[PDB]
């Protein structure tokens, strides 16, 4: 979908998560669609992940990281992906994390910190809080802050990225994490 | 070329941080890292796979990290290891230092101050390197002010607030610097420590304040400094006369306990109305009297104190000011963030900065600087000296010279020119400066400028790379590398500009940087020869910004709240945290609050783990890398760090006497003479010389000095003297109480919390501060000071108690604390058995921001009756303050002998199912007072002594007897341990119908915060010792280890502590016989023999006694060498005890070997004389129990038990009980379980805690009885009492107080089981002169105001030693209302020549406590009284002195503390009632000795007004109302309407027969003021006539029936009113 300015106002957003939440499938069009009660009001659900063609049935209480995507008036937002186990471990691991700063010939590199306050992850999430610190920190979306790749480790010879020039990863923000697997995040961001 | 950057030291579960960057062509190549083990490269702990390219620069990270692994203890494990980095092209590697310091430790006690008894709330914030949560388990020491350890305790760490229990401060604590230290439980060296101030609290009699003439010393003021200190009591009214005592001291510090005094501290500058001053010379004061002869010599702190005693009450007052910093020059100069090496060609940077001794920033001040120069051609140069100015907004003097390339060593002088500070006290510094030494000739500088003192994070360092010099500029890039916090976390690389020499690099600061940071940046230069890495480096300060802002807020924002307000706090973070709320009574620090910082307090610390030092840059790439806090990796240049490492610091008349202290040759001798000279005018000197015992070494210096003080005072010097030399002998004392403090709990604040709550009714100002701690950090927030406080409010003095009968002065001060005055109007409730004068609204006038002294007269009819309601009224208030006044009656004796042993199953020797207790009215009982009398039927023959540890909580003394010894404290840990060995080791903690568990760990507690209660008598040999600061007591060592050693079952003691206590009493206080010395004077026992016999005799008890305890103890150290002595030991009672002298020391020697070898034919021998020597009640044996005598068989075992009695038996009963005796024993413990009264063990301590013992070890040795009686306590004639099902479920039952007057009854049906009836019953009566006086006393009150001196002498009994008394008390009960004087009893026992070892008083009884009281003659303590209220027709208290270990020596006295006479007649009270209050009119003519009453009656505070008059108006006719008189002249202005001629009446009605004013006649009258019925259609005031107020004729007869000697005072006291007004 591309662009700068948004890319500053969609991932500075106010994030939320849920749980004990279980709900039964409907299909918008595609292939699913979803809705609960909050306790304020009444949101939906977008299930479109690799790990979705295993649950068009629907959700027995997980963990649904619910960050707004676009919203309608009536607050209700819908949303793609971030859902987790449940009994979700409330383990908090402190993961390496580095940021270096090309311009060029020009490196501003940091090393850093990432804290998963969970279990298992969604990438969603991941990805959510990895340029949401990137955004408040590392000078990201502002300015020729807009390009770069992020390569999560998680073993040996694995590798898991996320280009920075576009949010649209829609189908993946399905797939989940194994939280101590993480070995170290690594950015590197052209301007 | 490659470089490698890391620390210069690694830890242990430290994420170790590691750039690795390079120079390598294009071919990209990995990259990994490892941790490698000395010289074996076998164990590789961590490692990392980062693999640069071109991409990545050539550079990257790795978080290696060295947990765990060698951890044998002694082996010097760890120490050293090996970093390693492996890739295509190279390997390399390192030896470099570790440690194990991981984290911080922050120990957050709630205050800073204590006082005994409080309960010290504690808590750890805990950090790991880095600086997040670092959950772990922890474990915290606390430290006595001595230095010994006292406690201990481990916590789990869930967050990083680990949160410990309360320690409770002893009853009597070791007062001063206490030390709580902290360790990581697991591995880890990392240490926390903190520190609190015990100090000792006492009631102040009236504010004493000092103030000096300025805060610190200059050269200015030194040979004067006016210290002016006003005194003045707490009821608005300045001191008047008073005696002042200033002393004062030098000091290294303000944690610094001690302070050299220094002699001739000016004395008396006796305190005049309400202040006094003197101006100190402290050239003079200082010089002779310590090192210190130039003030230069001199930037330490002056130490004063004042001490003020008042004039007319006698009383005292001490003050003090901690320190007041002495100072050379009023500005500081510290260079700020200017790098002490040279590059050459740049130019050097100076830029100094001016401070005053207050450490704000100081602007335009002038600044020289002189420098100075050799050249590497061994050249000098004195510089021209420059001067610039101290910038304004900047604090700053900055400047620069232009240094010779060819400079070396520069050498700085920097100083203020202040142009009116004189040269010497002109402030200054000193620096060197040394160049970069580079043989490329090669250098580098970098700079930035920011005109802020601190950078903000979010801001944008521009920074100056200049690389001038290098002789060459083949640069290809610029490298920077950015530590924080001990870790590189910022590092990168600039093309440098092809064409000109410096760029400007532009690093963000990051919230990474925050507390600071250090940056250093190098180019990599190609010399032909050989690589050259070149860098400088700087430090940067930057904000102190937190990582999780916590912010706390209180709901009403008012800046002063309500006494009781409900009220919301609020919680703040940008990111969900941990809280920790503390609510401080802000009063302790108070007192000049340093500046220093409050959030920057832990900053500060917490960056102590930046590894490097200095304001930047090296002297050797080496150096600077060095410096930087690093050492590299990177092979080109020496990555080298010279040997060790760099341990860096901050470069980033009675003065006559006070001669004689001239035979020093040990402290105590000091003492001696000091306390010496004291102040004793009741005996000679050679007569104190005589109690000395500490040393023939210092009675000369005793002796000495003290004739030298007492011919002295015959020079020197109405009848005042008294001289003095103040030392408050290094006390802490604390005229001021601190509140605990509250809102010590923990939370979890996502980003908001609201908890509302209403603050304590309390006058304080709550400084409620809140730290937290999040996965950022810890962050401490701006506090929220939140005092509370009304406005205006009264207070009353009630007493502790009353008599029936006495008429009672009540006083009160009501409390104005607005801004303004205003009008109030205190009332009095009428309860229905108290007497008063209203059948009233007094509105009186409180001048603002004071008080007026209220007061009622009473006296209560009613016994016991309480109650009293007073209420005060203002035009916007009207408040109720309800009271309770305690009466009593005159000769209190309790006689309990009565009990039974319920045995409805004749288990015990017969069939107990009834015993009645009547009525026995003795026929000294006192008049229209009531027999009171308690029952407490219980099951179980170890009944009571379990109701008292589980119905009472916190551990308690089972007797009346008083705290002063240490046996005191150590007898209060004893009824929960053998409640504790019995529920614990007889299983049966099912009695709880609770859980169990926990109330288990209660006890466990009970039972440790009351063994640490001994502590403060332990010694620091580890020998423990009677009282405090007295000589070891062989036998209190004993008695403790005995006490320990039982304890250490169920509460581990300290091994090496016990072993030494242990160690103490064998190696040094065993004869060569194998028996045991006591070492200091104190008598436990006073045995019966002669004076040889005795000391026989008095051997074996110790012996016996000391062993025992070691038997007791010796478990937690069975050791070789006390086994030995044991053994010689025991031997010496075998072999001496036989030819037993008393049944008390066989049992003993009995019981003592019956805890070794018993078997050996000798012990038996020994049993067999014991089991001879007892006696038995009905046949066969019901009752057995052996009596203190040995067979001499006078046999008045009178109805009557006994302390030494139930001893011995204990002793029997516990040897037999050993021998596992059983059937034998039994009609002993019938006669125990039918001894011991309500509650426990009755007669004094000693027995008690065997008995005890006894009762319960038996209860464990014998099988239990389930429990089933059907008791039932009954009156005789009137109606059933209660009666109830007694049960294992409940036996240990409710007392029961029997009211009516009838015989009782209880009586329980068939069942089974054993439950205790006592029944213990209290009467008063009005005389001694029936019992038995085992005491000859004396006692009365002399005048030479008012003292009393109270003496006796101990009678022997027969058989008993000349000796005297042993450990003995007197109490003295003192009459109602009549405080004691606090001072002189101090006086008594505080000094080498002290006559008594311990004074208290409690409840209105002073305490005295000796280890005799000699028959040789009477021995005497005296003290002076001041009669705190008006009591009105008083009834005697009472002068008690019997034998701590044998009560059964109560001789006692009634005695009173005046002599005024006076006669009515009064029945039944209906008497002294028909008569309200009504006045008096004194006696007509008057005897001398008044000029003194006179006066003294005036201005005493309840006296609004003093007014000559005469009777205008009493209309004779009958029926016909009140008077009325015309004034004369005004001495004090009543403050009501009406001025000097006026006529203004007086008001009273009903019957008062007790004085008639004639008319006619001129009465000068005196009394508070006219009552206000304000207005309810126009009138007036006057005045109650009362029982204070001095109606008194003036006899202006001047000839009449021939007066006079009365008229010349009057017409005295007259015109002396007036004048000295008051
Ligand atoms: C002064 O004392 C009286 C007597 O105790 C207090 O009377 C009580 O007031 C409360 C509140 O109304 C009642 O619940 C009680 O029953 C009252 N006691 C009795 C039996 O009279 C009175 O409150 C006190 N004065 C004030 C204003 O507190
Ligand atoms: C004390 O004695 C000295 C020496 O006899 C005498 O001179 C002096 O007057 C006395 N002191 C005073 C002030 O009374």
């Amino acid at each position: 979908l591309h662009d700068i300015r948004d890319l500053h106002r969609y991932y500075s957003s106010e994030s939320f998560e849920y749980s004990n939440v279980s709900g039964k499938v409907e299909n918008y069009n595609g292939s699913n669609v979803v809705r609960f009660n909050p306790k304020d009001q009444n949101h939906q659900l977008f299930l479109l992940g690799k790990d979705k063609e295993q649950y068009k049935e629907g959700l027995q209480g997980q963990n649904v990281f619910v960050v707004q995507e676009l919203i309608d008036p009536n607050g209700r937002l819908s949303t793609v992906g971030g859902v987790t186990k449940k009994n979700n471990k409330t383990s908090e691991t402190n993961t390496p994390l580095f940021v270096n700063k090309v311009n060029g010939e020009d490196l501003d590199a940091s090393i850093d910190s990432f804290l998963i306050q969970k279990e298992e992850i969604s990438l969603k999430e991941l990805d959510f809080k990895i340029r949401q610190q990137l955004v408040n920190n590392y000078g990201l979306y502002k300015g020729t802050s807009k390009y770069g790749k992020i390569i999560i480790n998680l073993k040996d010879e694995n590798k898991v990225e996320i280009d920075l020039g576009d949010k649209l990863q829609f189908e993946r923000m399905g797939d989940v994490l194994n939280s101590k697997d993480i070995r170290g995040i690594s950015v590197t961001i052209n301007q | 070329t490659y470089v490698i950057s890391a620390p210069k030291i690694f830890r242990v579960g430290a994420s170790e941080n590691i750039v690795i960057q390079v120079y390598g062509y294009t071919e990209a190549f990995d990259a990994t890292i490892s941790i490698k083990s000395y010289p074996d490269k076998k164990f590789s702990y961590s490692s990392g796979h980062v693999h640069l390219s071109s991409e990545n620069k050539f550079q990257n990270s790795a978080i290696l990290t060295i947990q765990p692994k060698q951890l044998p203890g002694g082996q010097n494990p760890v120490s050293y290891v090996y970093l390693e980095v492996v890739s295509k092209h190279f390997s390399k590697s390192k030896r470099m230092p570790i440690t194990y310091d991981n984290g911080f430790l922050f120990i957050h006690t709630d205050k800073p101050v204590y006082t005994p008894d409080q309960s010290v709330k504690v808590r750890v914030y805990s950090l790991n390197d880095d600086l997040k949560p670092a959950k772990r388990e922890t474990v915290l020491t606390f430290i006595d002010p001595e230095g010994s350890e006292v406690d201990m305790v481990e916590e789990i760490d869930h967050i990083g607030i680990i949160s410990f229990p309360d320690f409770k401060i002893p009853s009597n604590p070791r007062y001063g610097m206490w030390t709580i230290k902290a360790k990581y439980k697991e591995d880890f060296s990392t240490t926390g420590t903190a520190y609190f101030e015990v100090k000792e609290y006492v009631l102040p009699h009236f504010s004493v304040s000092i103030e000096p003439e300025y805060n610190f010393i200059g050269y200015k003021n030194f040979k004067n400094f006016e210290i002016t200190i006003k005194a003045r009591y707490f009821y608005n009214k300045v001191v008047t006369e008073a005696d002042v005592y200033i002393t004062f001291g030098i000091r290294e510090d303000l944690k610094d306990d001690q302070k050299e005094m220094m002699q001739t501290a000016m004395q008396n500058t006796m305190l005049i109305n309400g202040i006094a001053q003197v101006t100190f010379d402290s050239e003079t004061a200082v010089k002779e009297l310590s090192y210190y002869s130039l003030e230069d010599l001199n930037n330490k702190y002056l130490y004063i104190a004042v001490t003020v005693i008042e004039s007319t009450g006698g009383f005292s007052e001490e003050a003090e000011i901690p320190g007041i910093k002495y100072v050379l020059s009023p500005y500081k100069l510290n260079l700020v963030a200017t790098p002490l090496f040279l590059k050459p060609g740049i130019p050097y940077p100076i830029k100094v900065q001016v401070k005053d001794s207050l450490d704000q920033l100081v602007g335009g001040v002038p600044v020289t600087l002189n420098a100075q120069t050799i050249d590497v051609n061994q050249e000098t140069s004195d510089l021209d000296p420059s001067k610039s100015v101290t910038r304004v907004d900047d604090g700053v003097a900055s400047f620069v010279l232009n240094l010779p390339s060819g400079v070396t060593v520069l050498e700085f002088n920097v100083k203020t020119d202040a142009p009116d500070l004189p040269e010497e006290n002109q402030a200054r510094e000193g620096y060197r400066a040394i160049a970069y030494s580079s043989l490329s000739q090669s250098y580098l500088y970098i700079d930035w400028t920011d005109n802020h003192k601190a950078l903000l994070v979010g801001e944008h360092l521009n920074i100056i790379v200049t690389p001038k010099s290098p002789y060459i500029d083949k640069i290809t890039h610029y490298n920077y590398l950015i530590l924080s916090k001990g870790k590189i976390i910022h590092f990168g690389t600039r093309e440098k500009f092809s064409d000109a020499s410096y760029q400007s690099i532009n690093i963000p600061v990051t919230q990474n940087m925050v507390p600071s940071s250090r940056l250093l940046v190098y180019y990599i230069v190609t010399g032909e020869q050989t690589a050259e890495l070149v860098s400088d480096s700087v430090w940067l300060n930057i904000e102190e910004k937190c990582g999780n802002q916590l912010q706390v807020h209180l709901s009403p924002d008012a800046d002063a709240y309500s006494p009781g307000q409900t009220v919301s706090l609020n919680m703040a973070t940008g990111m969900d945290s941990w809280v920790a709320l503390a609510a401080v009574d802000s009063a302790v620090y108070g007192v000049q609050r340093g500046a220093k910082k409050p959030l920057e307090r832990v900053f500060q610390f917490l960056e102590k783990s930046d590894l490097g030092c200095g304001a930047g840059g090296g002297l050797n790439n080496a150096n600077v890398f060095h410096l930087a806090g690093l050492t590299f990796l990177t092979n080109a240049n020496a990555d080298d760090s010279q040997e060790n490492d760099e341990p860096c610091k901050e470069i980033l008349l009675q003065k006559k006497i006070e001669e004689i202290a001239a035979k020093y040759k040990h402290s105590v001798v000091k003492k001696c003479c000091y306390d010496g000279a004291c102040v004793n005018n009741d005996e000679t000197c050679e007569q104190r010389a005589a109690r000395i015992s500490l040393g023939p070494r210092c009675i000369k210096a005793f002796t000495e000095c003290c004739v030298v003080a007492s011919q002295l005072r015959a020079n020197i010097s109405l009848g005042r003297l008294h001289m003095k030399t103040l030392l408050p002998v290094s006390k802490p004392e604390i005229r001021s109480y601190f509140p605990e403090s509250w809102l010590w709990e923990v939370h979890l604040v996502p980003r908001r919390k609201q908890l509302q709550f209403a603050l304590p009714d309390s006058l304080t100002t709550w400084e409620i501060q809140g730290i937290g701690i999040s996965n950022t950090g810890i962050c401490v927030a701006d506090t929220v000071k939140a005092k509370v406080f009304k406005d205006v409010f009264l207070e009353m003095n009630i007493p502790y108690s009353v008599v029936r009968g006495e008429q009672i002065q009540l006083k009160g001060t009501v409390y104005n604390y607005r801004t303004s005055g205003m009008q109030f109007c205190v009332k009095m409730s009428a309860v229905e058995g108290i007497c008063t004068s209203e059948s009233k609204c007094v509105r009186q006038k409180v001048e603002g921001s004071s008080s007026h002294l209220v007061t009622f007269t009473v006296l209560p009819l009613e016994i016991g009756l309480h109650n009293i309601n007073f209420s005060l009224e203002t035009w916007f208030g009207k408040e109720i303050l309800v009271k309770t006044l305690r009466v009593v009656p005159e000769g209190v004796k309790r006689e309990s002998y009565s009990g039974v042993t319920l045995d409805p199953r004749g288990i015990y020797g017969t069939i107990s199912r009834r015993k009645e207790f009547p009525y026995r009215i003795p026929l000294d009982l006192v008049p229209k007072t009531e027999i009171k009398r308690i029952l407490s039927v219980k099951g179980l023959l170890v009944g009571e002594i379990l109701s008292a540890v589980l119905s009472q909580e916190g551990i308690n003394i089972l007797t009346h007897l008083p705290k002063g010894s240490a046996e005191a404290e150590l007898m209060s840990v004893v009824p929960v341990f053998y409640v504790f060995h019995y529920l614990e080791t007889g299983n049966h903690w099912n009695i709880f119908h609770s859980d169990p568990l926990i109330e288990k760990q209660k006890l466990k507690k009970k039972l440790k915060e009351g063994m640490l209660s001994i502590m403060s008598y332990r010694n620091a040999d580890y020998s423990y010792s009677v009282w405090k600061g007295g000589s070891a007591s062989t036998w209190l060592t004993a008695f403790a280890l005995r006490v320990l050693g039982q304890v250490n079952k169920y509460v581990e003691q300290n091994q090496n502590s016990i072993c030494n206590s242990l160690l103490w009493l064998v190696e040094n206080y065993q004869l060569d016989n194998g028996s045991f010395k006591e070492n200091s004077q104190y008598q436990p026992i006073k045995l019966q023999g002669t004076l040889p016999v005795e000391a026989r005799e008095n051997s074996l008890y110790l012996t016996a006694f000391t062993v025992i305890g070691i038997r007791k103890a010796f478990d937690i150290c069975p050791l070789v060498k006390i086994d030995t002595a044991l053994i010689k030991a025991d031997n010496f009672l075998l072999e001496n005890t036989l030819p037993a002298q008393s049944t008390f020391t066989l049992a003993i020697s009995a019981y003592a070997l019956s805890l070794g070898d018993k078997t050996h034919p000798q012990f038996r021998s020994i049993v067999s004389a014991l089991k001879r020597e007892a006696l038995v009640k009905g046949n066969p044996p019901i009752y057995r129990f052996w009596k203190d005598n040995l067979q001499h068989k006078d046999s008045s075992v009178p109805n009557t038990g006994t302390a030494r009695m139930v001893e011995t038996t204990a002793y029997a009963l516990l040897t037999s009980l050993n021998l596992k005796d059983i059937n034998y024993v039994n009609p002993v413990i019938k006669w125990l379980s039918e001894e011991q009264r309500y509650g426990g063990g009755f007669y004094s301590t000693q027995d008690t805690i065997n008995a005890i013992e006894g009762l319960t070890e038996y209860s464990l040795l014998v099988k239990q009885l389930r429990l089933s009686m059907d008791i039932d306590v009954s009156y005789k004639h009137k109606g059933a009492l209660h009666n109830y099902k007694m049960t294992d479920k409940n036996f240990l039952g409710r007392p029961v107080e029997v009211l009516l007057n009838d015989d009782l009854i209880v009586s329980t049906g068939f069942g089974s089981g054993l439950a205790t009836v006592h029944v213990t019953t209290v009467v008063h009566k009005t005389s001694t002169s029936e019992e038995v006086c085992s005491f000859y006393l004396k006692i009365d009150t002399q005048d030479i105001y008012k003292r009393i001196v109270a003496c006796a002498s101990y009678k022997p009994s027969r058989e008993e030693s000349s000796s005297g008394s042993s450990h003995a008390v007197m109490d003295i009960s003192l009459p109602t209302g009549i405080s004691a004087n606090e001072e002189d009893l101090k006086a008594l026992v505080e000094g080498v020549d002290q006559l008594f070892t311990d004074y208290q008083i409690k409840d209105g009884h002073v305490i005295l406590q000796l280890n005799s009281i000699p028959s040789s003659d009477f021995l005497c303590v005296r003290f002076r009284i001041f009669e705190l209220f008006e009591v009105g027709f008083l009834s005697p208290a009472t002068f008690t002195v019997y034998e701590y270990h044998r009560p059964d020596k109560q001789c006692t006295m009634f005695y009173s503390t005046s002599n005024i006479k006076i006669q009515k007649v009064c029945e039944g009270a209906a008497c002294k009632c028909v008569e309200a209050d009504c006045g008096q009119m004194q006696e007509e003519l008057d005897l001398t000795i008044s000029a003194e009453t006179r006066k003294q009656t005036a201005c005493k505070p309840e006296i609004a007004y003093a007014y000559k008059v005469s009777i205008t108006s009493i209309t004779v006719e009958n029926v016909f109302v009140k008077y009325k008189a015309t004034l004369l002249d005004i001495y004090k202005t009543g403050e009501a309407v009406a001025e000097k001629d006026s006529e203004i009446t007086f008001i009273k009605k009903v019957t008062c027969t007790n004085a008639e004013l004639v008319k006619g006649r001129q009465y000068l009258i005196m009394g508070k003021e006219a009552l206000q019925i304000k207005y309810n259609f126009s009138f007036r005031y006057i005045y109650p006539l009362d029982s204070l107020t001095w109606i008194e004729y003036w006899p202006r007869d001047t000839t009449c029936s021939s007066c006079q000697a009365f008229l010349a005072n009057l017409d005295e006291f007259a015109e002396d009113i007036f004048l000295n007004g008051c």
